[PDB]
């Protein structure tokens, strides 16, 4: 059983000289005959509606049945590993996605994994306080420890030198990539910090919280001092998340919501994202489609969102078992991962054309 | 790094068309527009459209549309270019450029409303009566522009602050009657996929927003809100009926606010997607869904579907002026277009892009129409892939010529207009019989009772003549006076009597009997043609013949006031002439600088330039000129050229009507051209293979034709050196044909090669394949081409994977139901000796198989004195949707001689097959690097060893995601992913293992590859898909990289198009290649490095280029070449913009230059060493 996206390129490099738009393009009719017509959401620009990926594929279950907290993908796109509470990496296939190898990385539950700009480095974080390098073939480099408790989310710089981890202690420390240097720690926080993302091209570092006097801290990378505080949420930040782009700043919160904010206006506020009926827990940005992405909850809605569209384009309320904690599209944005409190990680592709959506996820 | 590029083919494929008021409020014309580039048609009468205007853009035109403003005299243009520009242009009399009425930059950070990239493209729309015209910005902006110092000031509406939440939107028109200008919008609240049509069943809207101009406030009224999930575009029915029709892919409605909705299915796959109510449109099967439509008067709409298939459709009416139902009938089947538009009632235009571009004409028959095929538009298509190759009949006095022979084979069009292109540069002619004549250097061919009879060669002491028919053979008895040179020799009267002039006397003749004999500082030429003969000596003397019946020539010595002396002379007669106030002209040029026109029978002075030889744009009444010539060309002699030979340089002037002078003005055209007893370069020609117009003689031949196009064909000839005289020649053992000296004196009988046509900007073949061309390759070996084609079947298996075998579904459906397309992919195999397919030879594909690549691969063998073979090689695999792990297979293909079958000779030539074996996964690219064949295999590249019968893996290294280009020069592998970047690889031959040099980091996606060659520089060059151009380079010393991790980049430019294919040639400097490619738009471009010292004093012509000249549509060539605007390392100048350096006259060409600090003298130095050395094809 796979899920194989060879000939949805074959074809989009066949119409790519011929069309020159999508105002061009034939489009397809909702059939279950004109499977060869789909094309990657490189294609499709518009209608960004292709990838809500609402078609289950399968559910990636290991033996050991333990927790997992972070999944994310090779950037070649070959092959999922996935970070789980006994510190184990279980490197999943990227069509047919059996089985290829397992590890044991760290002492403790995984909470933090991050690839670099290129495919060389992946830094991985623990539930202790250590901070592992990994070269693209599952080799350990030098470890560290950052901190004395338990790290919750790394991300970095636009180049490969200088990465930040935030902690339960309620510092980010930002560290330098070839020495393991600690920099400067990021003080005044008001308590821990769960989530860190860096600003793909102007080096802000935005922090989250679970405090409510300080829930959102801008940072500054190079001076230490802390640029502006926003105040969006009743209660404890779970996840901040950046575009690519760089003009966006999109936070999923406890209080059963997820705000935009525009970095270039703070004392506005962009439109939120209601819905999920219990807490919002994880987002993922989509990789080629600006503007949407899908969002995980606790109690394991599985929702998707544009940015214009004030309710949701559609998702899986129920659906996914248990507490979802991260999720990972593909680097072509056409299939997506999410990762349980359960013991279990499931993967979940777009529709395909004219089926009746009438399975146990949709209807 | 330091670059320049230039562009040797414009771009073909119109995209936009209308028709409209362009010259003059009398007739109209066709507009039609394609990429960055504007034509206007007129229309002879068989039917003939006419080029009457051509006009380039520094951008794209986005969308187009013409309103009539008030108190106008003309129609003006609304040309929407990219990121937001409006530009209002007109037609300009007096000057016959475009002039510009209005501006409209609209491209702000705080309206594209935080998203970055722009994918809505611009689109410009007008009232029928006038009132306003609208612009949707960005899909989010509505920009309003106000009409009747004409325009009023704009307001930016935007569209999400109305009622009912725009969102997505599809298409807006304006609506008839409805005295306010009434908007209507199709738009999407709730956006869906075709494919998710369960959660959401339709979702497709209709707002007709009444848009007060004065009060500027906008009520919604008329809105519908459950129209199917898919509607394409909505079109305006017009007055006496009224509102909308709504196409969708499966559907097809008519809205009107009282009448209810009436809409009708097509097939029958709205059956659980729409619940719209719906009737059956009864024995009709089809989708319009890439469809183009025009109202025919009223009630009648033709409809182009895809496929190219034309419907009529007729709006039944009732009394009450409601619509009762549909009607439709198939009528003939024509291009895939990409426009239409009803001209004169009874003709339709067809834009397309992929595919001639053709004008129909309707008669009914005997409200059932039928449908006649006028004069086409020729069209290089979608450029998809194109292969150098060796033209096939070159002469034998050519053979020993230093510059390669060579011509390239273009996969034009798409589809039923699948095509290929042979184009090709310079003309070669077929040399049938020479000779070696020494001293001559002028000849002349004349017309003896209409086959020429008369060779009359000029000798510095003496004159020949030559006797023609079936054998030519040289004259000995009396007739012409061969004891001197003869100056001219022409035919006057009608083709009855010959007249040639020696420098003491002046001979009528009627064939080898002289009539009579007139004599007279020297003559130096003479002006005979059109009964009426001027002779001008060297003195500056002017005197005139003409031939009296009793015919005999009398001399009507002209009243001229010679205030200074006359240089050179020219006449002229108006068969379809526009010189008003058959009519005679006489051109003369003074020495003073003026240039002075007059009308022949008295010799008054009509029209006068005080400052001629200086090179002015557009000529207007009241140095060392050489020669002058006025001449007539196309349907039926129309439009006359000027040509001069003005101090090494040509320049020519066209003429237009403009209001007791002359009614026209002279207009200055481009060129790639350097001039770089008196003998004549113009040589004018009439008939040669039924081509009319000039030859150009000197150090660059250059072939002049006007056909019944109207449009100005420079070929240049560029075989046998520089050439020194010509005459037409008409003969038995020759055609309609042509007669030239070498430069080393070697007179050639000669004929244009026939399987060409020389209409288009280049000499092209258009070989019609009926399928889709992929690719091309030029096998070196046999001479012979190999084509990949596809055809469009219907499709009726589906494929399964149920874990032991692949088991296949039968598409069962309802006898009303359109088929998927399943695409059969062959392999030809094209003969350059004559063009068509070579029987018995086609490879034919799996039930599910596509070519992902075919390369010209040379492996290396054990056999020949080299190693190398050069086979055919192809990657293919099998697309079965994406639940089907698709899997690849390797075809090495071999060219082989074998005896031929009787009465087919093209059968000696056959494929053999040396390889063919499935792979493990898909084949997406392959390469050669010293005799290996390189394949990319799934995210593996691999590198194989070709033995006597197997291939053997020895290398690779694990790749990014789809690498579907790969490239390479002596061991170093570049790469191309879809979505990542390039990635150049290495290969150690010594130990078998390929490793990763460099890569860009940044992810970039890549349409192309190439090498960009300097002399020890290797550029890195990428086009991808923004329409740009950029070269990386592994600079490992450099800091701004890693260490020999990162590739940089070191030019930048944005070309317009799309680019697919890549040709590095020699240079025709030590070892500078140039990196041609052929846009994906129809042109061909070209890069050409150069060094640092000559680059920068071409950057500063540039910038003063760019500010100080008024530029088409008040375009910016600075930001149109800036990258992926439309973090910049530009690198690449603007030759199209450098080439307008020539196009100055030279009081204004020596302004800039002193304005920058050089003198023009090493300009036209720096400028036309590009243009020498860039000669090929």
């Amino acid at each position: 059983k796979t899920i194989d996206y060879n000939p949805s390129v074959i074809k989009y490099l066949e119409n790519r000289i011929w069309q020159r738009d999508q105002r061009d393009m034939r489009a397809i009719q909702p059939d279950a005959g004109y499977y060869n017509d789909l094309v990657p959401p490189i294609g499709m620009l518009n209608n960004p509606m292709n990838a809500v990926t609402t078609k289950f594929v399968r559910t990636s279950t290991n033996k050991v049945k333990c927790p997992v907290f972070v999944v994310r993908w090779t950037p070649e796109g070959r092959r999922l590993v996935t970070g789980a509470s006994s510190g184990e990496f279980t490197l999943w296939n990227g069509l047919t996605f059996n089985f290829e190898t397992i590890l044991q990385a760290h002492d403790s539950p995984v909470r933090a994994m991050t690839w670099s700009h290129n495919d060389m480095w992946m830094l991985t974080a623990d539930h202790g306080g250590y901070v592992k390098y990994w070269q693209s073939n599952m080799n350990n480099v030098k470890m560290f420890q950052a901190h004395k408790e338990a790290i919750r989310e790394a991300s970095f710089s636009p180049t490969d030198n200088k990465f930040a981890t935030c902690s339960d202690d309620g510092t980010v420390r930002i560290w330098d990539f070839l020495r393991c240097h600690e920099e400067r720690i990021l003080r005044g926080h008001g308590a821990d910090v769960k989530c860190v993302d860096w600003h793909p091209t102007k080096g802000l570092v935005v922090s989250g919280s679970k405090d409510s006097q300080q829930p959102i801290k801008f940072w500054d990378p190079k001076t230490g001092q802390s640029l502006a505080t926003l105040h969006a949420h009743k209660n404890t930040v779970m996840e901040v998340k950046l575009n690519l782009n760089g003009n966006w700043l999109l936070t999923a919160s406890r209080d059963h919501l997820c705000k935009l904010f525009d970095i270039r206006n703070l004392k506005e506020e962009l439109q939120v994202f209601r819905g999920h009926k219990k807490e919002a827990t994880a987002v993922a940005w989509h990789p080629v489609h600006e503007g949407l992405f899908a969002s995980g909850g606790s109690d394991g809605s599985l929702l998707f969102w544009h940015v214009g569209v004030e309710k949701e384009v559609g998702g899986m309320e129920m659906a996914h078992e248990g507490m979802i904690w991260s999720l990972a599209w593909h680097p072509l944005g056409h299939i997506l991962c999410s990762g349980s409190n359960d013991h279990t990680s499931k993967f979940w592709t777009r529709n395909r054309p004219g089926d009746k959506m009438r399975d146990r996820y949709n209807l | 790094m330091y670059a320049v590029y230039k562009q040797a083919h414009p771009p073909t494929g119109l995209e936009f068309s209308m028709y409209c008021n362009f010259f003059n409020n009398s007739e109209r014309n066709l507009v039609v527009a394609g990429t960055s580039q504007l034509y206007v048609y007129r229309l002879n009468r068989r039917e003939k459209l006419e080029l009457a205007a051509s006009f380039s853009f520094f951008g794209n035109v986005m969308s187009m549309a013409s309103v009539q403003l008030a108190g106008a005299k003309r129609d003006a243009l609304l040309l929407s270019f990219k990121d937001a520009k409006l530009s209002v242009v007109e037609y300009d009399p007096g000057t016959h450029d475009l002039k510009t009425l209005s501006l409209h930059y609209f491209e702000e950070p705080e309206l594209r409303d935080g998203f970055v990239q722009n994918v809505h493209t611009p689109r410009v729309r007008v009232d029928p009566d006038g009132r306003c015209a609208a612009m949707l910005v960005y899909g989010t902006r509505l920009v309003v522009l106000p009409f009747r110092s004409s325009f009023l000031p704009s307001y930016i509406i935007d569209v999400r602050a109305l009622d009912e939440k725009l969102l997505n939107i599809i298409d807006l028109q304006f609506l008839h009657g409805y005295y306010e200008p009434t908007l209507l919008i199709l738009f999407e609240p709730n956006q869906t996929w075709p494919g998710r049509v369960a959660v959401r069943q339709d979702t497709c809207s209709i707002v007709a927003i009444s848009l007060n101009i004065t009060q500027k406030v906008h009520p919604v009224i008329w809105s519908l809100t459950s129209l199917p999930f898919d509607c394409t575009q909505a079109l305006a029915v017009p007055k006496p009926i009224g509102g909308v029709v709504v196409f969708a892919v499966n559907s097809l409605l008519y809205l009107n606010q009282s009448v209810p909705p009436y809409g009708v299915a097509l097939n029958s796959l709205t059956t659980g997607t729409t619940a719209f109510p719906l009737r059956t449109q009864e024995g009709v099967r089809i989708t319009l869904d890439c469809a183009q439509a025009t109202f025919i008067s009223y009630d009648k709409m033709v409809i182009s579907l895809k496929g190219g298939e034309i419907y009529v459709l007729t709006l039944i009416t009732d009394g009450m002026r409601s619509v009762r139902a549909f009607h439709f009938d198939k009528a003939a089947a024509s291009v895939l277009t990409t426009s239409m538009v009803t001209m004169e009632p009874g003709y339709l235009f067809l834009g397309s892009r992929l595919g001639n571009s053709l004008l129909l004409k309707y008669t009914e028959k005997l409200a059932t129409y039928s449908f006649e095929v006028c004069d086409s538009i020729l069209n290089i298509g979608p450029c998809a892939n194109a292969a150098v190759g060796e033209p096939a009949f070159l002469s034998e006095e050519f053979q020993n010529s230093p510059e390669p022979d060579l011509e390239i084979v273009v996969c034009s069009g798409h589809g039923k207009n699948g095509a290929l292109s042979v184009l090709q540069k310079s003309i070669r002619p077929q040399v049938v019989t020479t000779f070696e004549l020494p001293g001559c250097y002028d000849m002349w061919t004349v017309i003896a009772p209409r086959r020429h009879g008369f060779l009359i060669l000029s000798r510095e002491d003496s004159t020949m003549i030559l006797q023609t028919g079936q054998e030519i053979m040289e004259l000995d008895t009396s007739g012409f006076a061969t004891q001197g040179p003869t100056v001219f020799a022409g035919n006057i009267g009608d083709n009855r009597y010959i007249v040639q002039v020696s420098p003491l006397g002046i001979r009528l003749l009627e064939g080898v009997n002289q009539l009579h004999f007139i004599p007279v500082a020297p003559i130096v030429q003479c002006a005979v043609a059109d009964p009426y003969v001027v002779i001008m000596s060297a003195e500056g003397h002017v005197t005139m013949f003409l031939l009296k019946s009793d015919h005999r020539l009398a001399l009507h010595k002209p009243p001229l006031h010679h205030q200074s002396k006359v240089i050179t002379l020219c006449l002229y007669r108006d068969l379809s002439g526009m010189f008003t106030t058959p009519t005679h002209w006489c051109l003369l040029v003074r020495e003073n600088g003026t240039m002075e026109i007059y009308q022949l029978p008295d010799w008054r002075l009509v029209f006068l330039v005080k400052n001629f030889p200086v090179g002015q744009r557009v000529l207007v009444d009241s140095p060392l000129v050489k020669e002058v010539l006025l001449v007539a060309l196309g349907s039926r002699q129309s439009r006359p050229y000027l040509l001069v030979h003005v101090d090494q340089e040509l320049l020519i002037y066209e003429a237009f009507p403009h209001d007791g002078n002359l009614k026209v003005r002279f207009k200055k055209v481009p060129h790639n051209i350097n001039f770089r007893g008196r003998v004549a370069r113009f040589r004018y020609f009439e008939d040669i293979y039924g081509y009319s117009g000039v030859f150009i003689c000197g150090p660059s031949p250059h072939w002049l034709l006007v056909t019944g196009r109207g449009a100005l064909r420079l070929h240049p000839m560029a075989i046998d050196g520089p050439v020194d005289s010509f005459a037409p020649f008409h003969n038995v053992n020759c055609p309609r044909g042509f007669l030239y000296f070498n430069r080393q004196g070697e007179l050639r009988i000669s004929v244009l090669p026939a399987y060409l046509s020389y209409d288009a900007p280049w000499p092209v073949r258009k070989i019609p394949l009926r399928c889709t061309a992929h690719y091309v390759a030029y096998h070196v070996e046999s001479k012979v081409y190999a084509v990949a084609t596809s055809t469009n079947t219907p499709c009726a298996r589906i494929p399964r994977m149920t874990g032991e075998e692949k088991e296949f579904e039968t598409i069962e459906r309802d006898e009303r139901y359109i088929h998927p397309q399943q695409e059969a992919f062959s392999i030809q195999l094209i003969s350059p000796v004559s063009w068509e397919a070579i029987p018995n030879a086609r490879i034919e594909l799996q039930e599910w198989e596509h070519v992902t690549c075919m390369k010209t691969v040379s492996l290396r063998s054990e056999e020949t004195v080299s190693g190398l073979k050069g086979y055919v090689a192809a990657g293919t695999c099998l697309m079965q949707g994406e639940e089907v792990t698709c899997r690849g297979r390797i075809l090495i293909m071999d060219v082989i001689e074998v005896v031929p079958e009787p009465g087919q000779p093209l059968t000696k030539n056959k494929f053999k097959v040396l390889y063919e074996k499935e792979q493990k996964g898909p084949v997406t690219a392959l390469c050669h690097c010293n005799g290996h064949l390189v394949s990319a295999i799934g995210q593996k590249i691999f590198l194989w060893s070709l033995r006597a019968s197997e291939l053997t893996g020895m290398a690779f290294i694990d790749t990014q995601l789809y690498i579907h280009q790969m490239i390479s020069v002596k061991n170093f592998i570049l790469a191309a992913d879809v979505m990542k970047s390039i990635s150049l690889l290495r290969y150690q031959e010594e130990s078998k293992t390929l490793s990763l040099v460099s890569r860009d980091a940044k992810p970039l996606e890549v349409y192309s590859v190439d090498f960009m060659v300097d002399n020890a520089q290797l550029g890195f060059l990428v086009s991808d898909r923004d329409r740009n151009l950029m070269v990386y380079m592994y600079l490992p010393e450099a800091k701004e990289s890693f260490g020999g991790m990162r590739l940089l980049r070191r030019a930048d430019f944005h070309v317009g198009a799309h680019v697919n294919t890549f040709w590095r040639t020699p240079c025709r400097w030590e070892n500078k290649h140039i990196t041609w490619f052929a846009t994906l738009d129809g042109g061909i471009g070209l890069l050409l490095p150069m060094q640092e010292k000559t680059y920068r004093r071409l950057l500063m012509l540039q910038n003063a280029l760019t500010t100080m000249l008024p530029h088409h549509a008040g375009l910016n060539p600075r930001a149109f070449r800036m990258l992926h605007v439309d973090n910049a390392v530009r690198n690449v100048l603007d030759g199209e913009l450098l080439n307008r350096y020539l196009y100055l006259s030279t009081m204004e060409r020596s302004e800039l230059a002193k304005k920058i600090g050089t003198t023009p003298d090493i300009i036209l130095d720096d400028l036309l060493e590009t243009d020498r050395v860039t000669a090929h094809f």
